[PDB]
């Protein structure tokens, strides 16, 4: 369908003149990996004091 | 924009026209360009056209150049 | 404009479909074996799932060894995790050198992951105690669309008042991470004062809330450092931990052990996935034979990804050794553990395509003959020499405000500099160690 | 789930011994070496037995005859909740830990000690939470019924309890687990999980740990990070002696037991006559671990001395050891590596093309082979067929040289490349 190209036209005109699609920008956030590896031993080293 | 003002205003401060974008341009871009292009203008007009590469500007105004810019239906690559 | 050092005139190996190295594709001239093997390399790095074998380049100088490295950098891409190296940095003055193998040798392992992050933006209406109060702060953002309350930690509140925020103060808060962190004061109070050095920004748009995927790279080592020190904390503890030890410090066998079992379990989660890197080594002869025999086992590891090599000896003797003399100045035992790509000089013709080449990259213009005498004393003393000689004969036409480099110009380019074989033999004659 | 790779190793999982230490020719991987196999029998006989202690046993051979694989296999056959240590001789070559210490480290980490505690566990669906409080004053009443598959029953909370359920968000349909002792919350499903039976669960909890981290716990409060980043040296023996007094007497009332570990130490050809001696001296230790040594190197000098000993080692070491040594192999133990090789790997080499492999493995090497098996995959794959024939191997011959091959490419090539005085000839002309 036409109607198909005329939308991807506009995100292209969208697009191509300044990154207006949605314009995300990543803020760099740090992993936030929440395994703690010290909890699976903390109970062990209370057990043991 | 296009269709904010380049219709019939006659604003004759400016001496520079800059067009960002122009999908479908076998006429709006005339006028548009020539509501600055008065008679109370004592300097040319110098007309900035913005293209990309490797884009769907360039592609346009590509296949304009090689058919004199007739009417574009379909723009592929 | 462009700048370049003896490379980035390798836009990839320059092989086909089916392996065969064209006789000049990717700006390399000779060594079709040796593209073939490299090529070998790339469908072994390619599937991913060989592990643990040691493939070096055996090559005098000028033979194209760190530019074949280029290359199989150059092919790998971005995604693959490509880690150079030099033989003679391994040592350490704080940490063990077997630790700082093991740390490149991580390094060279990297994984893709996804994640999903909380994004909070909006301006505080209330920073109060919740109340009979304890360290906690109710915190309203308003939105241009959004309109929260907020409850938080003792820790990113004190955060908060150490960015010294206020009401009518937009700020950018994220849910996860808890990094705390004001946009500025909104547009409404620009007009309260007159002159003020903050600036004033807009509301934020949409709502409070705010979610996306991320799918960051991130190597086995990073996360390794991450879990086993901290990074970074806006609050006064993180500092302390922080500078309670500042040292690099050596890594567990356990922690290893705990970090590829948990990214094994992220991987059989569905979301995670992992990709071996490639390590290149410069002049391994130059480091000592206790590399030597802690790689002896280091090789026979199970995640140690593939590793590249290089040399410029024969029949030399082991570093840490008298009378252990060996090829490449490598010991049997890991040569045993080895697999060698020969490499093969370059005669006149390919020298005058490789200089011409590199000419071409320069934007410098060679004349016939000019050209017919860069590959004569090319040879006869280095195709290293000529090379470096191309910049200054393009200069000295320029000065002569000629765009073409003449067989004048590297005349007097030889002549007003000597090759080392020069500098040897007017040391010969010397009155005073000339 | 371990994650694992094609290795040099991963092929064999276990020895594959008889009840009279009888080793299969072809078992578990593992193959030839009847005698070596036998051995490994012995140690195992030995590490399962647990009423010896300080016994040193040598294992030499020529390289690459597997003795590592041998150590892998058994290492294998000893499999989980045996304390196994596998390390090089230059690892404790450190400038933050001395060498002595670093010994000492290696020994106390090989012995594991075996903790049983029992817990009590409360786990149920909830029906609905209502906690009871004050506006402004606390007096924090918490209630919650419990249901299972045959109990319904409702619970007063204590303070505790309901300040971590006001921590962690739960709903009614939520399914937790309770420690009376801990009163740690864990919740898995929602209405995902179908618990059942009695809420007062008493299952016990048993922990393994080597005497190690306990050490390095008593040594400092910061021994927690200080093991689990390594950052740790020369911790007083003083401290040494109270733990080990402290967990004979654990043993003889019986509330822990000790599981003997075993050490494995590579190239110990490399290692210094100061830690040789300190190997002497603490062998007659009673929590001595069950330790082999590999020295892939023969008549050599010791470090730190200028005479030649044999196999590399003192003879003071060898002297309170006992040693055997592996042999070469036959053509047709290649043949089965190689084929153990091809089937770990999923290569399906051409019978013809499988001969030809195995004869350049029998006059160059085993690893040579093994590596071109793996290239041979490739080679053949580019021309898109899943069998690898002779013409693959021979290319994969022809493209990566031999070790032998590059020596004669050097030897008349000596002047292409630098000397030990380091000169080397760049011109091509005169
Ligand atoms: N096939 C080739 N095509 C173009 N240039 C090459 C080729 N082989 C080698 N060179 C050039 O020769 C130089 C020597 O390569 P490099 O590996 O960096 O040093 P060495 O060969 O002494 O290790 C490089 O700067 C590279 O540009
Ligand atoms: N009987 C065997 N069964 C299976 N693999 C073997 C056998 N003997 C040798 N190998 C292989 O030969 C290789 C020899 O490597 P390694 O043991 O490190 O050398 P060395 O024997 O000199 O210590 C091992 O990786 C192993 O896979
Ligand atoms: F008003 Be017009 F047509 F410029
Ligand atoms: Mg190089
Ligand atoms: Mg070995």
């Amino acid at each position: 369908n036409f109607m198909s190209i005329v939308n991807c036209l506009m995100q292209l005109r969208k697009v191509c003149n300044h990154p207006n699609l949605f314009e995300v920008r990543p803020i760099l956030t740090s992993f936030v990996l929440e395994h703690c590896v010290a909890s699976d031993y903390k109970d062990v080293e209370r057990t043991l004091l | 924009s296009s269709r904010s003002g380049g219709l019939g205003i006659n604003l004759t401060g400016a001496d520079t026209v800059i067009f960002y974008d122009s999908d479908w341009n076998p006429a709006m871009d005339k006028q548009c360009q020539d509501r600055c292009h008065r008679i109370g203008q004592t300097r040319d007009v110098h007309i900035y056209r913005f293209v990309s590469e490797h884009t769907i500007e360039s592609n346009i105004l590509k296949k304009a150049n090689q058919k004199r810019q007739l009417d574009n239906v379909v723009i592929q690559e | 404009v462009t700048r370049t050092a003896a490379h980035t005139h390798i836009k990839g190996l320059g092989l086909d479909e089916s392996g065969v190295a064209k006789r000049v594709e990717g700006g390399f001239v000779g060594q079709i074996e040796a593209r073939e093997a490299c090529g070998v390399i790339v469908d072994l790095i390619k599937a991913k799932k060989m592990s643990g074998r040691a493939i070096l380049l055996a090559g005098g100088p000028s033979t194209g060894k760190t530019a074949l490295a280029l290359a199989i950098s150059q092919e790998l891409g971005p995604k693959v995790p490509f880690c150079p190296l030099v033989g003679s940095e391994l040592y350490s003055v704080e940490v063990k050198k077997t630790e700082t193998l093991m740390e490149n040798f991580r390094r060279a392992i990297g994984l893709r992951i996804k994640e999903t992050k909380e994004v909070y933006e909006g301006e505080v209406t209330e920073l109060t105690p919740e109340d009979k109060t304890i360290s906690h702060v109710i915190v309203g953002l308003k939105s241009a669309k959004g309109t929260k309350t907020l409850r938080l930690d003792p820790t990113i509140y004190e955060s908060i008042q150490r960015e010294k925020v206020s009401i009518g103060d937009v700020i950018y808060i994220e849910a996860n991470t808890g990094a705390v962190k004001r946009v500025g004061r909104s547009d409404a109070y620009a007009t309260e004062f007159d002159l003020e050095t903050e600036e004033y920004v807009p509301l934020p748009k949409g709502e409070v809330h705010k979610k996306k995927e991320i799918v960051q790279d991130v190597t086995l080592h990073d996360l390794d450092v991450a879990n086993a020190r901290p990074q970074g904390g806006q609050d006064v503890i993180s500092m302390m931990g922080q500078l309670l030890k500042p040292k690099k410090t050596e890594i567990t066998e356990k922690l290893r052990q705990e970090v590829n079992k948990v990214v094994a379990k992220y991987i059989d989660q569905g979301v995670a996935e992992l990709i071996p890197g490639v390590l290149f080594i410069d002049e391994v002869n130059m480091l000592d034979i206790e590399i030597f025999t802690y790689l002896n086992k280091a090789l026979e590891s199970n995640i140690a990804p593939v590793v590249v090599l290089a040399s410029n000896r024969g029949m030399t003797t082991v570093r840490g050794t008298e009378d252990v003399i060996s090829p490449h100045g490598v010991p049997p035992d890991l040569i045993d553990r080895l697999l060698i790509v020969r490499t093969l000089p370059y005669d006149k013709d390919e020298i005058r395509t490789i200089i011409e080449r590199r000419a071409t990259v320069e934007r410098l213009q060679v004349e016939s003959s000019a050209l017919d005498l860069l590959a004569t004393m090319g040879t006869e003393t280095s195709l290293r020499y000529a090379l470096q000689l191309l910049a200054p004969c393009g200069i000295l036409a320029q000065t002569s405000n000629r765009k073409e480099i003449v067989v004048n110009d590297v005349n007097e380019a030889k002549l007003l500099f000597l090759d080392a074989k020069r500098s040897t033999k007017i040391l010969e004659t010397s009155a005073n160690y000339l | 789930k371990s994650l694992s790779l094609i290795a040099a190793h991963s092929h064999i999982t276990g020895l594959g011994l008889d009840e009279n230490l009888q080793p299969r020719p072809t078992s578990e991987g593992m193959v030839g070496q009847l005698q070596a196999r036998r051995a490994a029998g012995v140690i195992l006989k030995m590490v399962q037995n647990g009423t010896i202690a300080g016994r040193a046993v040598l294992v030499a051979g020529p390289p690459s005859t597997g003795k590592t694989a041998l150590a892998m296999g058994v290492s294998q056959s000893l499999g989980k909740d045996v304390p196994f240590t596998a390390i090089a001789g230059s690892e404790i070559f450190s400038l933050e830990l001395s060498k002595t210490e670093a010994l000492t480290q290696a020994f106390r980490k090989s012995i594991g000690i075996k903790i049983k505690e029992e817990t009590e566990l409360i786990e149920g669906e909830v029906v609905e939470i209502q906690i009871d409080r004050s506006i402004t004053g606390g007096h924090k009443q918490g209630k919650l019924t419990i249901k299972t598959t045959d109990m319904e029953t409702i619970y007063e909370l204590g303070n505790k309890m309901i300040d971590g359920l006001t921590k962690e968000k739960v709903l009614a349909g939520d399914v937790i687990s309770i420690d009376k002792a801990s009163g740690k919350i864990t919740k898995l499903g929602r209405s995902v999980q179908c618990p059942e039976g009695e809420l007062q669960k008493r299952k016990t909890v048993v922990h393994t740990v080597s005497l190690h981290e306990i050490d390095v716990i008593n040594s400092r409060t910061q021994g927690f990070l200080a093991l689990f980043t390594g950052d740790t040296g020369e911790i007083r023996s003083e401290v040494r002696d109270q733990i080990n007094t402290k967990v004979a007497e654990w043993k003889e009332e019986g509330k822990a037991e000790i599981v003997p570990g075993v050490l494995f130490i590579d190239e110990v050809h490399m290692l210094d006559i100061e830690c040789f001696s300190f190997i002497n001296r603490a062998l007659e230790d009673e929590f001595a671990p069950i330790v082999m040594m590999a020295t892939n190197r023969g008549v050599s000098k010791t470090r730190g001395t200028n005479y030649k000993s044999p196999h590399g080692l003192p003879l003071d070491l060898l002297d309170r050891s006992i040693i055997i040594t592996t042999k070469s192999y036959n053509e047709q133990e290649i043949k089965t590596i190689l084929s153990i090789r091809a089937q770990e790997e999923e290569v399906e080499l051409s019978s013809d093309a499988l001969d030809l492999l195995t004869k350049t493995g029998v006059e160059t090497s085993l690893r040579y082979s093994s590596n071109l098996i793996s290239v041979a995959q490739q080679i053949a794959m580019k021309r898109k067929n899943n069998t690898v024939e002779v013409e693959d191997v021979k290319r994969a011959y022809l493209l990566f040289l031999d070790s032998a091959r590059s020596v004669k490419y050097v030897q008349e090539n000596e002047s292409q490349y630098i000397d030990d005085q380091g000169n080397v000839q760049i011109s091509i002309a005169k």
